[PDB]
């Protein structure tokens, strides 16, 4: 009788999940890009700092 | 050193000792070796390290060692306790041991292609290819009762061993009947070539008869051991 | 999402015959070594048989080497398995078990108790 | 943690002394131990420094030739055998702890002290006593001779508390760093040469004498000392 | 002395294996040097052999020289007892090492457990410290059995007539000869005590093992037996002895720069490390 | 019954399947492909970490970007100095086969796990002077995967068993335990405002977890094989995964979908390691192969290779103020990269 305990409780989980309100796919990647954009000049991997301020060099 | 202020220096001598202390670990490090022991619930390897126990805890425990020494050689055995049952990931841990410890019950036919499969997952597993395996073909008692009563059969579960032959050069044991050296000796090529079929150059399969009142085991494992370290030190010095 | 569904199966009459599907999808088949195994009552999970990726190297068990033969279609994604002349001792469920991980020549877990890779397996009676 | 001085007394102005630091309660080999001695109405004067292996060996340009530290690490024991005695060695011995790696608190525990009597950057403290009273704001300052600031960035200033009939008791390092212990109330800054720390609420547990010490470059010079009174 | 077609042929054959030896050894520095996991116990000697045979072939050109033209000695004193001081100290340092590789294969061969709980690469170091040392102490007395002698018009890097006339020539024979006879003893038996027990497969390890047995015996049983060809050719009885005692030291100096330039090839071609670590730098 | 329940769970995954097809209108290449491309990313070992006997499991970065932690299978926790290749403390373990490190956002805890199925927790700061071990959590029954301190008194750890439990180190109990997988859980990121994590276990799904109600909000199940690394992108709103199969992905909170997957045909073999840029425009992935590969996150592209490693790649791992790239593998040795 485990397995019908395991089922109801997955289909308890699966109703549970379906119950989401869901953002387009093109405004999720548009805050990604615009997240990007604006710390890119705070990246030192992306843009090298020069070597008076590098720790490492 | 220059540029360096006092507290630095302070810290670099402390990090010099420290890597001192890790020299001093290094060398116990590399003077024991680990070994792997495998097998399943019937075929009685907590026999074979209670017997190990002779050479010298919470409840979910992962992970079981004991130790012993044949000749000065310290040995490391790891048993694994309180795992699931899937291996692909916690296998990978023992991808540097010396040798693995493969443990079969040889009595029963019902569980024997379910070891063939076992050895043949561990033998050419990707990151386990370079590791050796001693196999210990225990039980050897209950087998010979098994092929002398003759009530159960080997040709039921492995259709060719009617068409088998023992090999003409054999050394079979004193007192022993021919039907239970055929069988001892198919059973064994059976692991044999697996082992043969595919990566013979990198490592080596050491099959053995062994049983519960045998006591030669540790001896076994030392000797196994020598040679596993032997091919190595001949990979390693340019000899090969 | 890795799915994998067996389609044959039924009651048989001893001596019959019994052809067994295995549709796959949500992965490439190609790159992946496939398996059969079955469990019969009141024993555990059994491996069967077992193809490479292109079929080249195929594997039998000893129990029923000689009646049964595995076979897949990388085009149609599906895995075959013909099981001729069968016996009372064949009543058990068959699984189409996945290798964990492609371009490789070992399987590892396919028989473990709970197997993420694994179908949800026919009833084959004799 | 605990550290105890034995020896010390009546010596000739010739003869020889041994001075012992029994240590329990933290792990003794893994530090470093200083001897540092304060003579009668005076301030501190650091003396000698083993390191936490015995390897690293310093001595004040006025004992170099005739003391030596050494320590007994399975005993955890530390000595300072003296010879040649003079009467300015008359003072109090203090026995030290100081761990040196990235973040550490050196000059942190020190003994109680054993008194025996005999029959360079500049630390300047100018003021020499103050009154105060409970319930109010002090800056004490310091200067130094030579800038403090090292090329790693770190200042190496250093201030102690003495309470009347007490051993020093570490309060800042490193210039601005609050050691454990030690209240919130007091703060640390200054420049590369000129240093103050500052008591937000003054209480009865804060009179005492203040010292300030470098840690640049041996040997460690200490300041005068600024005494606190109500 | 001898026809000037065969000079050229000899110095041809002579920077062809300069070609070969430099690029082997520079070759085996960078790899051992370039990869961790390839910095091991061995390597360490096979570094110091190769360090040795470099040294050697950078003193190769003074050597071609002094044979091929006897051109006047115009670099100095000092440089003609340099010269030949290096390239001692470089061929002692060279059959030390090679003795000092058969004596750990033995011991790591025929006791494996034992050879990896004792042998370590601290004690490694110091044993090739003490090879350099040897060398150095054995290779010292050059100093002043070599030097420029004059007939400014005709000079030549040549061992001292005193260093002759006293009997030091004698004696260094005999101490140079002790460089050939133990290493030879050394490598024999321990490589047929390693074939032995690797016989009891395997044939291509022993059949390298003979090769390299041969080789050293090959390349440096003429040098000596030159050498005593040489300090026998000064008697002023010895008139027969001089025309073999001269193309036995021109055959020597041709196996000479072979030693260097075979050493890495024996010594680096198995491991199956070094093909892909080469192969690896691309 | 069995067949009715199976029939329901069929449906639900079928009408979600449909729900997150409905939102997805376009496609993250799409929109940035008229964005400007990274370029080419040069990077140099700056620093070489040696002292380790055994492989290298793990890593992590102290808040300050200056100290890490490393585990071996010798039983040894190192702290190190990156800028000046100083060893601050050595922890011997009790069992060899150690598989997690974590480092204490206040920096004066670490804690440790493996094959035994216990974390164990070490005051770094005592008055003692030495390194003790102040609690070991001993509830799983499987190994332990990853930890992640919350606190100084709260940790998270994914284990062997399917389970992941967060517990309580003053008392060392289980506050809360997330019982959704059903294979080994590999890896475990904490969110930036340590409300929410996210898992990566050995069926092909991965789960968002509430850490407070500890109920699981999110199942994404997008790759083929066993997942083995997930990070978090700076923003909080996304993720990715390492798996098996030669891919990786990037998954979406909001719009509950995956973005784009980062795979090649040259590489096939398994990605060990995820981690993320300060910016996030840059993902960098540890292999099988004894490679590392930068990707341009916004556009599918191989910015550049890290391959100063000679055996696999197991940990990774970016500092706070994003200077610095520590890579460790399975040769021992520990690696810090730069840019020009
Ligand atoms: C024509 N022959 C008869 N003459 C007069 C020679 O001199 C030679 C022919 C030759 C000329 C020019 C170029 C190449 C070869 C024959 C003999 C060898 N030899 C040397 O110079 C010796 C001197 C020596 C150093 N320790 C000793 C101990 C005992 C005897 C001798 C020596 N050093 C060397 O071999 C190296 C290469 C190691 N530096 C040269």
């Amino acid at each position: 009788t485990a397995s019908i305990a395991q089922a109801r409780k997955l289909v308890e989980q699966l109703k549970m999940e379906a119950n989401i309100d869901r953002i387009k796919v093109s405004k999720a990647a548009a805050d990604l890009m615009a997240y990007c954009e604006a710390h890119a000049k705070e990246d030192p991997l992306l843009t090298p700092v020069p070597a008076s301020e590098n720790p490492f060099r | 050193g220059c540029t360096l202020s006092a507290e630095d220096k302070a810290a670099v001598e402390r990090s010099k000792m420290i890597e001192k202390q890790l020299q001093k670990d290094k060398q116990v490090y590399r003077r024991t070796l680990r070994l792997l022991l495998l097998g399943a619930d019937n075929s009685g390897k907590s026999t074979i390290v209670k017997q190990m126990r002779i050479y010298h805890r919470v409840k979910t425990s992962g992970i079981f060692e004991t130790k012993f020494q044949v000749d000065k050689v310290n040995f490391h055995m790891f048993d694994v306790g309180a795992q699931r049952d899937e291996r692909r990931k916690w296998i990978q841990c023992f991808n540097d041991v010396t040798a693995i410890i493969f443990v079969v019950d040889s009595s029963d036919y019902n569980r024997l292609q379910e070891a063939l499969n076992d050895f043949k997952s561990i033998w050419n597993n990707r990151w386990l290819r370079t590791i050796s395996v001693i196999l210990f073909l225990n039980k050897q008692d209950l087998l010979a009762e098994k092929v002398l009563a003759g009530k159960s059969k080997i040709e039921d579960y492995f259709p060719e061993f009617a068409r088998y032959t023992t090999p003409e050069d054999a050394t079979p044991e004193p007192g022993e009947d021919p039907r239970v050296t055929r069988a001892k000796y198919f059973i064994r090529k059976e692991f044999v070539d697996i082992s043969t079929a595919s990566g013979d150059g990198r490592h080596i399969c050491y099959p053995h008869f062994t049983c519960s009142v045998d006591t030669e085991n540790a001896r076994r494992i030392f000797n196994d051991c020598k040679d596993i370290i032997l091919q190595m030190n001949l990979r390693e010095y340019n000899l090969v | 999402q890795v799915q994998l569904q067996e389609s044959g199966g039924g009651l048989v009459q001893p001596g019959g015959s019994l052809r067994l599907s295995c549709a796959a999808s949500g992965f490439t088949f190609s790159n992946y070594k496939m398996n059969w195994v079955r469990q019969a009552p009141g024993k555990g999970l059994e491996w069967v048989s077992d193809i490479s990726q292109s079929g080249a190297s195929i594997s039998y068990t000893g129990s029923v080497k000689g009646r049964f033969t595995i076979s897949r279609d990388n085009a149609k994604n599906t895995l075959y398995l013909q099981m001729n002349s069968l016996k009372p001792e064949d009543t058990a469920v068959y699984y189409c078990a996945r290798c964990p991980a492609p371009f490789t020549r070992d399987c590892f877990d396919v028989t473990s108790t709970t197997y993420a890779y694994r179908g949800q397996g026919t009833q084959v009676t004799v | 943690v605990q550290l105890v001085e034995s020896g010390g007394g009546l010596v000739q102005p010739g003869g020889s002394r041994k001075l012992s630091c029994s240590a329990s309660g933290f792990a003794f080999s893994s530090f470093g131990m200083h001897w540092v001695r304060q003579a009668p109405e005076k301030g501190l004067e650091w003396v000698a420094y083993i390191s936490s292996g015995s390897g690293t060996i310093y001595y004040a340009d006025t004992v170099k030739g005739r003391f030596t530290i050494s320590r007994d690490d399975p005993k955890n024991t530390l000595f300072l055998q003296m010879t040649s005695l003079r009467s300015e060695d008359t003072a109090m011995y203090y026995c030290v702890r100081s761990i040196y790696y990235y973040g550490s608190s050196p000059f942190d525990f020190w003994g109680q002290g054993t008194t025996l009597t005999v029959s360079d950057i500049v630390m300047t403290q100018a003021t020499s006593s103050v009154p105060v009273t409970p319930g109010e704001s002090v800056s004490i300052s310091c200067r130094s001779s030579k800038s403090l600031l090292h090329s790693n960035g770190n200042t190496y200033l250093y201030w102690f508390l003495q309470r009347p009939g007490q051993s020093p008791q570490l309060l800042i390092y490193r210039m601005s760093n609050l050691a454990s212990g030690v209240p919130d109330r007091f703060s640390g800054s200054g420049s590369g040469t000129a240093f103050t720390l500052t008591i937000s609420r003054l209480e009865a547990e804060d009179v005492g004498v203040y010292y300030c010490m470098q840690h640049l470059e041996y040997p460690l010079t200490f300041g005068a000392g600024t005494k606190l009174e109500l | 002395l001898f026809p000037a077609p065969l000079l050229a042929g000899v110095t041809a054959t002579c920077v062809a294996l300069f070609v070969v030896g430099i690029a082997g050894n520079l070759l085996t520095m960078l790899v051992v040097s370039r990869f961790r996991e390839l910095r091991t116990t061995t390597n360490l000697y096979l570094s110091s052999m190769a360090f040795s045979d470099l040294l050697i072939f950078l003193c190769m050109p003074l050597d071609l020289v002094r044979l091929w033209q006897y051109r006047p000695w115009n670099f100095g004193d000092l440089l003609c007892k340099l010269f030949q001081f290096v390239s001692e100290s470089c061929t002692y340092a060279t059959v030390l090492t090679i003795t000092a590789l058969s004596v750990e294969r033995y011991f790591a061969i025929c006791f494996p457990l034992r050879a990896k709980v004792v042998v370590t690469k601290g004690r490694v170091k110091l044993v090739i410290f003490v090879i350099w040392a040897v060398a150095f102490c054995s290779a010292g007395p050059i100093f002043v059995l070599v030097g420029v002698e004059h007939e400014w018009d005709t000079n030549e890097c040549r061992p001292t007539e005193f260093a002759v006339r006293s009997g030091l020539l004698t004696v260094m024979v005999w101490v140079s000869s002790i460089f050939f006879f133990l290493p030879v003893f050394c490598l024999t038996v321990l490589y047929s005590l390693i074939g032995r027990k690797l016989w009891r497969n395997h044939k291509q390890t022993v059949k390298m093992l003979a090769v390299v047995v041969f080789a050293f015996i090959l390349c440096w049983l003429p040098f000596h037996v030159g050498r005593y060809l040489f300090s026998k050719s000064f008697e002023p009885g010895s008139l027969e002895i001089a025309q073999i005692s001269q193309y036995c030291n021109l055959v020597s100096f041709v196996l000479f720069y072979l030693s260097a330039a075979i050493n890495p090839i024996l010594y680096n071609i198995m491991s199956k490390k070094y093909r892909v670590a080469v192969f690896r730098l691309l | 019954e069995l067949d009715q329940l199976r029939q329901e769970a069929e449906q639900l995954k079928n009408q979600i399947r449909d729900a997150r097809k409905a939102c997805a209108d376009a496609t993250l290449s799409q929109i940035t492909n008229n964005i400007d491309p990274v370029g080419r990313i040069q990077m140099r070992t700056r620093r070489t970490l040696r002292g380790h006997l055994a492989k290298i499991y793990a890593m992590h970065w102290g808040t300050d970007s200056r100290l890490l932690v490393s585990a071996s299978q010798d039983g040894k926790l190192i702290i190190w100095d990156s800028y000046t290749t100083n060893k601050v403390h050595a922890i011997p373990l009790r069992s060899s086969w150690v598989m997690t490190c974590a480092y204490a956002p206040s920096g004066n805890y670490v804690a440790c796990g493996g094959l035994d199925n216990i974390c164990s927790i070490y005051n770094l700061k005592t008055r003692e002077g030495n390194v003790r071990v102040s609690r070991e959590l001993a509830g799983h029954t499987g190994y332990l995967s990853c930890c992640r301190f919350l606190d100084d008194n709260q940790i998270v750890t994914s284990s062997g068993d399917t389970t992941c439990a967060l517990w309580d180190i003053e008392t060392g109990q289980q506050t809360t335990t997330f019982t959704g997988h059903t294979g080994d859980v590999m890896s475990l990121s904490l969110a930036p405002d340590t409300r929410l994590f996210v898992s990566g276990a050995c069926d092909a799904s991965a789960k968002l977890w509430d850490v407070r109600e500890g109920m699981c909000r999110q199942t994404f199940t997008g790759h083929e094989s066993d997942i083995n690394a997930i990070c978090f992108f700076p923003n909080g709103n996304a993720f990715a995964t390492g798996s098996d199969d030669a891919t990786c992905r990037l998954f979406d909170l909001r719009a509950d979908q995956e973005l784009m997957t980062y795979s090649h045909d040259n590489i096939i073999c398994g990605i060990t390691s995820v981690s993320f840029s300060k910016s996030g425009r840059l993902l960098l992935a540890g292999y099988d192969d004894f490679n590392c590969n930068v990707w341009d996150a916004l556009k599918a592209d191989r910015a550049g290779v890290l391959a100063g490693h000679d055996n696999r790649v197991s940990c990774l791992g970016v500092t706070d103020d994003g200077m610095a790239v520590a890579t460790g593998s399975w040769d021992s040795f520990l690696k810090i990269w730069n840019g020009s």
